[PDB]
């Protein structure tokens, strides 16, 4: 059902991303003290639900397909995050 | 059917491929003279060598043909949808 | 008149000033000025004659103003007569 | 006939946008709104709006022209 | 047109329909 | 008489009706599109047609649990509202922050006290059949945007 596929990719694909190399350049160079790792959780956790809501009609309730454009994307939605992008993801949202 | 502005998305025809391709994939659709399954070996060996009309065509042009028709549709699809109006003509 | 006459380029006044509240269709105003004014009936010699007035047909699809300018040549020509299809006989034309 | 004026309604936004926006005021200026002379005055200001020529010369211009 | 941006009445909403239903009759 | 902004959304609309025959829309149709909203306006005071008018007369020359058009009318009032921020920049806007705008926009048509909580109820509902259809997409306030589609 589209309640799991959204559930499954969050508690699979969660510390996948947390500790990819793209990421942790760009935190250095936005130099964000106040992360932590459950912000960072959080981070792609929003990422994924996003992709699955604007994506779901696209792929379907597909895992498989779902698992190609949460890699693809990643880098570019990695680069519209500076240091008004930590806290508020509606904002984030708004630059990607 | 909708008022107007006073001063729904048709997705595009490359978006709508993987939504087709899932259609096929679910048994849903099925080709124009689909045999399936051979009974043997032997039969399947020709079948695993011959290159049918379908291989070669283009993507957009492949004939299909249904498992399901709109009366089941009707039928099982909750009236809750929207697209439930459209099940009939 | 003469002042109006002596204008360079009068030809493209009068066919503008055909139906000025009607846009475009500038080959065809052209046919409703030319009818107008008219030629000149030759009768050449006496024993011989040619008719002289310029004979117009407008076709086309519908919403394309090819009544309104018959509603304008009758206004415009010192002597019109205005007719319609099925509303007039072969009697009520000719002569009864 | 001597001149057939075939007449095509094909669609095109730049050739539509031409015609409304002429028709549109067509009907702005059709619709109403020494007295005499006042609004005889109105009259002949909106020919020259649309019109090189004033309307009543021009039919005695063609009736001095066809005599 | 959107004239009605910010009308941000209290609770009394509900007392504004009873100026419109008991007084109808 | 036709306002000096209707002349545009006039031209505007009939423009987006001829695209559609690429029966077949005349200027015929223009000019009936005047005419419907001077008739329209022949139903009410005021001699300048708006171009709400034109937008009656072009739907009715267009068109050729809960009803359909009170739901359907829902739908344009919140679509717009919330584009309206995105124009503005203001803060986004949660479920009930849109219900309370949309019975304030029909204070009049609402008849009682009761209908009060009735319609309250019916915006939620209709907010779930929106958010389900995927007009809407939840992020987190629970706030509601416009998803992308
Ligand atoms: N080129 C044009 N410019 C302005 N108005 C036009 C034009 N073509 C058509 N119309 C409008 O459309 C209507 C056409 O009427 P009519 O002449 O009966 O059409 P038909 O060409 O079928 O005879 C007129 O009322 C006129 O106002």
């Amino acid at each position: 059902n589209v309640d799991e596929v959204s559930t499954i990719l969050v508690m699979s694909r969660c510390g996948e991303l947390m500790e990819d190399s793209c990421l942790r350049k760009r935190i250095i160079e936005e130099q964000i003290t106040d992360c932590t790792d459950d912000q960072f959780q959080n981070v792609a956790a929003n990422f994924i639900h996003l992709i699955v809501q604007a994506f779901h009609s696209y792929t379907g309730n597909d895992i498989f397909a779902l698992n190609d454009l949460i890699d693809f994307k990643w880098p570019k939605y990695v680069s519209r995050i500076t240091k008004e992008n930590i806290f508020e993801p509606l904002a984030l949202y708004k630059s990607a | 059917r909708i008022p107007t502005v006073a001063p729904i998305k048709l997705w595009l025809k490359k978006d709508v491929k993987n939504v087709w391709e899932n259609l096929v994939q679910l048994d849903f659709f099925t080709e124009k003279s689909a045999v399936g399954l051979r009974d043997n070996a032997t039969a399947a060996f020709y079948a695993s060598n011959y290159q049918f009309q379908g291989t070669m065509i283009p993507f957009d042009l492949r004939s299909y043909q249904m498992q399901i028709i709109l009366q089941e549709l009707r039928r099982i699809i909750p009236k809750s949808n929207m697209y439930y109006s459209w099940t009939q003509l | 008149f003469r002042k109006i006459s002596r204008d360079r380029g009068i030809i493209d006044k009068i066919i503008s000033s055909m139906a000025p509240s009607i846009y475009g269709h500038r080959d065809i105003k052209t046919a409703v000025a030319c009818s107008l004014f008219g030629g000149v009936p030759k009768n050449v010699n006496g024993k011989h004659s040619i008719r002289g007035d310029i004979n117009v047909l407008l076709l086309g699809d519908p919403g394309t103003a090819k009544s309104q300018i018959l509603k304008y040549v009758e206004k415009t020509a010192h002597r019109a007569v205005f007719a319609t299809g099925q509303g007039a006989s072969a009697v009520g034309l000719t002569a009864s | 006939f001597d001149i057939l004026c075939v007449v095509r309604d094909l669609v095109d936004e730049e050739a539509d946008e031409r015609l409304a926006t002429f028709v549109v005021d067509s009907h702005v200026r059709s619709h109403p709104e020494n007295a005499r002379q006042r609004r005889l005055q109105r009259q002949r200001k909106k020919e020259e709006e649309i019109s090189p020529i004033p309307q009543e010369l021009l039919m005695k211009y063609i009736h001095y022209a066809r005599t | 047109m959107y004239k009605e941006k910010m009308p941000d009445s209290q609770a009394n909403l509900m007392d504004r329909l009873r100026e419109r239903e008991r007084r109808s009759a | 008489i036709l306002t000096k902004e209707a002349r545009s959304y006039l031209v505007e609309k009939y423009k987006e009706l001829r695209k559609d025959d690429a029966y077949r829309i005349t200027v015929r149709q223009l000019e009936s599109m005047i005419r419907l909203s001077e008739a329209i306006a022949r139903a009410n005071c005021v001699d300048e047609i708006t171009p709400s008018f034109i937008a009656e007369a072009y739907d009715l020359l267009r068109q050729s649990t809960v009803t359909y058009d009170k739901y359907v009318s829902m739908m344009n009032m919140i679509v717009r509202k919330i584009a309206e921020v995105d124009r503005e920049g203001a803060e986004e806007l949660t479920a009930v922050d849109i219900v309370d705008w949309y019975l304030l926009q029909k204070e009049n048509d609402l008849g009682s006290l009761a209908e009060y909580w009735e319609e309250r109820r019916l915006a939620f509902k209709v907010i779930k059949r929106l958010v389900k259809d995927r007009i809407l997409m939840e992020i987190h306030k629970t706030v509601y945007v416009i998803h992308p589609n």
